[PDB]
């Protein structure tokens, strides 16, 4: 489950182009295939964290 | 004036088909896409307004796709060839037209 | 035409030999431009009375 994919954000960057550092970009799990988000839900515990 | 999208060669020439990034010297501006259509009034409009803001986004860019000499070739023989058919139509219609002109046509 | 005369060519240097390389980007080149996020080629033309 730890493996990502590292895929462009911009349509400027392409497959195989070399990652800058500074690019915005989408990280997406090889198994379950759905990229990550910082939802807007805020944990109870902590104050002013949202969960990921 | 034009920037890098990417990593370059210590400042060498700009590579053919290369993306890059327009700003305005006079004003240092950078270039932007804006959805204000130019056609609203018409029913499918296909223009977009282009506007140049201080700001410059990484998103907004601009590449060079470069053509091949002989579609410039071609397009150019297309437009002299319809030029010289006018004027032949407007021979035409005039009603009279020289032998010579004829074999050209 | 070809006739006796006194005229001379100012001989011009528009771009050198080496200049003259297909992997570079050259003035006088004839390009188009392609907005790679909304995918779009810019274009000049009249609409109804002026070029825009």
């Amino acid at each position: 489950g730890s493996w990502l994919f590292i895929q462009p954000f911009w349509k400027l960057r392409s497959n195989g182009d070399n990652v800058v550092v500074g690019d915005k970009v989408i990280l997406n799990p090889v198994n379950a295939g759905q990229p990550l988000h910082a939802s807007n839900y805020e944990l109870s515990d902590n104050a002013g964290c949202k969960e990921v | 004036e034009l920037d890098p999208t990417t990593l370059q060669k210590t400042d060498s020439f700009v590579p053919r088909n290369s993306y890059v990034r327009l700003r305005h010297l006079c004003t240092n501006t950078w270039i932007q896409s804006t959805n204000v259509p130019i056609d609203i009034e018409e029913e499918r409009p296909i223009r977009l307004m282009l506007g140049t803001c201080p700001t410059k986004e990484d998103k907004e860019a601009f590449a060079i796709v470069s053509v091949p000499v002989s579609e410039i070739r071609d397009l150019d023989f297309a437009n002299d060839a319809s030029s010289m058919l006018a004027s032949a139509v407007e021979k035409l219609n005039e009603g009279f037209i020289s032998q010579n002109d004829r074999r050209f046509v | 035409n070809s006739v006796n005369c006194n005229t001379s060519w100012k001989i011009n240097l528009f771009m050198q030999f080496r200049d003259h390389l297909e992997e570079v980007l050259k003035g006088g080149d004839v390009v188009r431009l392609f907005h790679a996020e909304q995918e779009k080629f810019l274009t000049c033309d009249e609409y109804k009375g002026k070029l825009q």
